[PDB]
């Protein structure tokens, strides 16, 4: 694996008005709960293809891909988390509303879905960032899963990578958990105005990308650890992750 | 008999005292200037403490120990950790550290 | 007699000043080039400082203390920490740091 | 005979066993105290080692490498890695670290 | 006049030239070996640096010096930070590190 | 002519061979033992190098380059970072470290 930049390693919390990270235990207590409709997401796309989803299927293994942050999670039906889908055709495949009352919200926009998903297919092939043996639904289904993970990521209190500094609804976005020492996939909250997630991860392999590599990285858990338990954006304990490893120099 | 952990070496010396203190240091000053090159550290309940400028009370096998220490408490200051105790003696002002125990337990 | 903090220190020297920063460093030079063997630093809105060459005006007890600063402000710049207080000397062009406060308070 | 591994080296030494841990340090103690300028290190099941105070059972050559390893130690308490294996001096109380392994996935 | 920053350093020498990288250290490589005891440095650009092995041509002052850029080319390249600007000497291949200037601005 | 690389540098010694790596240390020991002071790495395959303990066949400029190198090598064991190349005596057992060469290119 070739070295990510340390920009693409970089994660942002979400903090309050007064520099204080957003406490996600406090806002969904220790086990999230979250709901989501009758499933059963379906795509259609011409170049054509179609595909069908169980939502709740795709949340649950996205969830699960966070887990080594430490949280725990349960599926409710329907202050809680929502999962929905929209049709507004936005150019935009997610979006999530960080509501710190708990009520926060992750929509998946199938007409963006069926407009636009496509779009980079065979550029990337060609690249070498997905396979040339890739089908179209399995590539539908890569990108479904990525975007629902990063939304996730939105849910656990994280923001986008080049976001520190930035002023948002409830606050402003400060970097947790750094650590440059440590060489580590892109994570998966990189700005997708900015950047392309497969691209990125594509770049750090130097192969093409499955469903099996993507994920929180390295950094990205660290972050929903410090998002887990907040207090000051200006703690060294929040702040950074590794550099305890600085000793060793 | 060597000691065993930061109490038992505490006694050793006269003079002296451990502070519990289960906490990051919220200060940390360094000096070059002439005749006060030194290090203090303080916490938040406002406790403070120094790592003396080496003179004529330390022996040739304290200089480096002295130098390790300040390196010790830099990078306590810089990661936030948890400083466990500290054997100060209290003859100085701010009191000065002997030794130093940091513990996860 | 008994400093206990930058405040006190500084003012046990003649031609001192106090900047309080509350900034991380923005630019760090480093130089072994022979007879400027010194670091520079400075901050986003200008002020500038530096640690100067060792030299006559050193007393040998400040020579290891003035490699401690260089080890200081480097970790600081890596690590985006901020500088709370600067103790500088102003009879020196940058001003040459004397000591240094990181406060996290 | 260079050794190839640590349990080589241990068994080139009299009064030296392997302590197979594969655990991170609990405590990390460090003292500049004059006769105990010393660091004890202790796991959580009791398990103490020390890195000794220089003295007339050291080499030359072992000066700089007892230093080493207390940077080492406080390396590897900082980040909490797991330590492998160490080899140690049974005939000193705590056992006094010879050499330390550390081994990773 | 007193210099103010790297190119002010710069501008004091025979020989040198100023090298805006804004890039990370792409290669280090470091020698032991004897005549050779150097460290080389490269960006993805091509553009190669060292640090000279001790010699004649430095004053006993940059002795350290040479030492503390090693060790911050090594902690650049392992933090993965950018280079802001080399002031280097053209008349060594490859060229040779007079000042480093890092630089987040 | 000076070097402008590891590969260059290798083929300016008898008994020294290129090893291609690219892959991380897998196990780190060090030694204080008095006459064993240095260094051990091993790979994920078995491959194993040491720093060679400081002895008549090194000369003075050498030294503090053996324990740069044992700084290096502790520093690329806790980062995990891949080692790309290693120029080392092929006439030790194990294999001797003359240089390293990081690169993530
Ligand atoms: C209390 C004191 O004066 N400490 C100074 C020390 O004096 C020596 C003896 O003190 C102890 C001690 O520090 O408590 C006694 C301990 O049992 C020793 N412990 C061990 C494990 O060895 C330590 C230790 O040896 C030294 O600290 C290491 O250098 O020493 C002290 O009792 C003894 O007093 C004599 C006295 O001098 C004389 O007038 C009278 O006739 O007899 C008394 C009883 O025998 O003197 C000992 C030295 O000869 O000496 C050291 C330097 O040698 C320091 O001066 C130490 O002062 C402290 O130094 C600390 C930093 O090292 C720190 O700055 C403290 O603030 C200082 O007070
Ligand atoms: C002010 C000055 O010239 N400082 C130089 C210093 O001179 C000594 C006395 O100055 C102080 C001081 O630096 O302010 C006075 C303080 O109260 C002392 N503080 C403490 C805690 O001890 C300090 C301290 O002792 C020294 O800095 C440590 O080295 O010293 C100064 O007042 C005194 O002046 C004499 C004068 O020389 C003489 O012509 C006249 O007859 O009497 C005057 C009053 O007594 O001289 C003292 C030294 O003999 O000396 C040091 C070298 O020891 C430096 O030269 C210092 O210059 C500064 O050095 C800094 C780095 O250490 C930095 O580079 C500044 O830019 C320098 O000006
Ligand atoms: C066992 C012992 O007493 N160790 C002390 C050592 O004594 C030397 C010989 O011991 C060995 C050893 O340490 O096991 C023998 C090994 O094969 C050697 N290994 C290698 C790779 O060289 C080591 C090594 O050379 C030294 O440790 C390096 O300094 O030495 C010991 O067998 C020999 O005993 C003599 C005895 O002295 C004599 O009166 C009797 O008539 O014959 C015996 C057999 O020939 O003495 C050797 C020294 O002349 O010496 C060193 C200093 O050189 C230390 O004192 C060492 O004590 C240990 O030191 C450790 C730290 O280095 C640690 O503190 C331990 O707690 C100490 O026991
Ligand atoms: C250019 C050169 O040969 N540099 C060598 C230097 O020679 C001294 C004078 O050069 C400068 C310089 O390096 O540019 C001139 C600067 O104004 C000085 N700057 C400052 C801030 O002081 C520097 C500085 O003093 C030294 O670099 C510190 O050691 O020196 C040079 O002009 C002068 O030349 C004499 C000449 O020798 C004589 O035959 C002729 O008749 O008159 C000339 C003008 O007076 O000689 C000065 C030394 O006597 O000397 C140092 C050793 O002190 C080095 O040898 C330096 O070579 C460079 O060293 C670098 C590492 O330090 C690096 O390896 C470069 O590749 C070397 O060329
Ligand atoms: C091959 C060898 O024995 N190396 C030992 C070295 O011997 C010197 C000459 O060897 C080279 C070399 O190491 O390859 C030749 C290179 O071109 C030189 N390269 C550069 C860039 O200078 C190096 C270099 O100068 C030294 O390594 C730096 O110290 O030296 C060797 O050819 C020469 O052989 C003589 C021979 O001794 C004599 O009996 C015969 O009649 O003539 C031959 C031709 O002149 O001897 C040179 C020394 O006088 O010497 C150094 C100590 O200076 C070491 O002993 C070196 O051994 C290696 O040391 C390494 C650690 O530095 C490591 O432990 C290796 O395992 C050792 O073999
Ligand atoms: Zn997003």
């Amino acid at each position: 694996a070739e070295r990510t930049p340390n920009e693409e390693k970089k994660v942002i919390g979400y903090a309050d008005h007064n520099g204080q990270l957003y406490n996600i235990t406090s806002i969904y207590g220790p086990v999230i709960n979250y709901t989501v409709p009758d499933e059963n997401i379906t795509i259609n796309t011409i170049n054509r293809t179609q595909l069908t989803i169980n939502y709740s299927d795709y949340v649950r293994e996205a969830f699960n891909e966070w887990a080594p942050s430490g949280i725990r999670v349960q599926q409710v039906s329907s202050r809680v988390v929502s999962f929905s889908t929209t049709n507004y055709a936005d150019n935009s495949l997610g979006s999530t509303i960080f509501d710190p009352s708990g009520n926060s919200r992750t929509r998946i926009d199938i007409g963006s879905f069926n407009r636009i998903v496509m779009n980079n297919f065979e550029k990337l092939k060609s690249r070498g960032a997905i396979p040339a043996n890739m089908s179209p639904e399995e590539y539908i289904k890569l990108k479904l899963r990525i975007t629902i993970k990063h939304e996730i990521g939105h849910i656990l209190g994280l923001l986008h990578n080049n976001e520190g500094g930035s002023y948002f609804p409830h606050g402003v976005g400060l970097e947790v958990a750094r650590c440059r020492l440590l060489n580590q996939a892109p994570s998966i909250m990189l700005n997708g105005s900015n950047y392309d997630y497969i691209d990125r991860l594509s770049h750090y392999l130097e192969r093409p990308v499955t469903e099996t590599d993507i994920g929180p990285s390295r950094n990205d858990i660290e972050g929903v650890r410090v998002m887990r338990r907040g207090g000051s954006g200006n703690s060294f304990t929040n702040r950074f992750s590794c550099l305890g490893l600085g000793l060793a120099f | 008999m060597t000691p065993q952990n930061i109490t038992d070496l505490c006694n050793e010396y006269q003079n002296t005292m451990i502070y519990s203190l289960n906490k990051e240091i919220a200060t940390y000053t360094e000096s070059l200037a002439g005749k006060r090159e030194m290090v203090i550290i303080s916490f938040s309940n406002g406790a403070t403490f120094q790592v003396e400028v080496p003179g004529s009370q330390h022996l040739e096998s304290q200089k480096r120990p002295l130098e390790r220490m300040k390196d010790t408490l830099r990078a306590a200051y810089f990661t936030g950790i948890k400083i466990s105790k500290l054997c100060a003696w209290t003859n100085k002002s701010p009191n000065s550290i002997a030794a130093i125990e940091l513990s996860n337990l």
